[PDB]
Parts: C-alpha cells; structure tokens; sequence
C-alpha cells in the first residue's frame, strides 16, 4: 500500500474532486513497475503513471 | 469525494481555524458581498491564497 | 527697475503653477520611487505562489497531505525558494537606498 503524492494516514482528512480506480493484473516481479518514475516492459508500452 | 469526517457548525466573526474539504488554514470568517458565480467554489488573492 | 523686476518675478511663479497643474510629468522623479519601491513588494508577494521544485507553493496544502518525514522535505524547497526571495529584495532595497 504505497501512497506518492499523499500519505496513506491523511487520506481520510482530504477531500478529493474526482477519484479514478485503475484495475488489472501484473505478475508479482513487475509491481514495483506501478509507480511513477519507471520503466520497463510494462512501464513504457503497457500501464503507465 | 470527502473523508469519514464528522461536519461542525460554521462560528462567525471569530479567529477560527477552519477545513473546508481539506483546504485548511486560519482566519475569521464574515459574510461575503462578493458576487459569486454558481459554478465557483472559492477565490483568490494576488498572493494565490485563499 | 524694482517694478519690473518684481512682476517678472510674480509672472514666473504663476507659470509654475500652470505647469505643475498642467503635467504629472514635472514629477517624475518621485513618482518613479514610488513605482520601484512598490514593483519590488508585488514581486516579493507573487513569489509566493512559486512552487520551487515543490508539489504545492501553499504550506498548508503540503502539510495537510504529508506526513513530517516527507512534508520536511516539500517545506525545505519553499523555504529555500522564499529565503532567497527575502534575501533578493533586502539587498535590492539596500541598494536603492543608497
């Protein structure tokens, strides 16, 4: 559970316009590739952030 | 889309410290002669404040 | 000629008001202290609203999103950024001054 532009225990506090929930699934190795600043096989040319 | 927050009752005329969906700060708040339009939420400063 | 130097006299100081009363432009020189010194104020304030590598330019909004570990370092960019605006003006105003 990793949050980038927020931290995950001020979410309740903030109130938000519009939230989008980006659903698929990846092996487990290419996680670490849902997040911004990477790249590789699914970064570049599949689901990126 | 808002938070599991318990709402107040908004005090008048007063040094409050306030959150008005998650945009915080402090101030007094008095009613405004500001003609808002229907679809503006807030507005700002030169200084880009509340 | 004490008459007609005294009337020289008074001739010339009513043209002095008509040109004053006539152009704002006879002022100029202090008009321009008033401009400069209130050019570096709005600078100084649209400062503020620069965020400086930050996520957001108001402090608020970064410390209602971030716990310290990383508002700490969202804060030391605006401080940096807003110090060196300080230190830009003090000196431009020092300089002025003089």
């Amino acid at each position: 559970f990793k949050c980038y532009g927020v931290s995950p225990t001020k979410l309740n506090d903030l109130c938000f316009t519009n939230v989008y929930a980006d659903s698929f699934v990846i092996r487990g190795d290419e996680v670490r590739q849902i997040a911004p600043g990477q790249t590789g096989k699914i970064a570049d040319y599949n689901y990126k952030l | 889309v808002c938070g599991p927050k318990k709402s107040t009752n908004l005090v008048k005329n007063k040094c409050v410290n306030f959150n008005f969906n998650g945009l915080t700060g402090t101030g007094v708040l008095t009613e405004s002669n500001k003609k808002f339009l229907p679809f503006q939420q807030f507005g700002r400063d030169i200084a880009d404040t509340t | 000629n004490q008459k007609l130097i005294a009337n020289q006299f008074n001739s010339a100081i009513g043209k002095i008001q008509d040109s004053l009363s006539s152009t704002a432009s006879a002022l100029g020189k202090l008009q321009d202290v008033v401009n400069q010194n209130a050019q570096a104020l709005n600078t100084l304030v649209k400062q503020l609203s620069s965020n400086f590598g930050a996520i957001s330019s108001v402090l608020n909004d970064i410390l209602s999103r971030l716990d310290p570990p990383e508002a700490e370092v969202q804060i030391d960019r605006l401080i940096t950024g807003r110090l060196q605006s300080l230190q830009t003006y003090v000196t431009q105003q020092l300089i002025r001054a003089a």
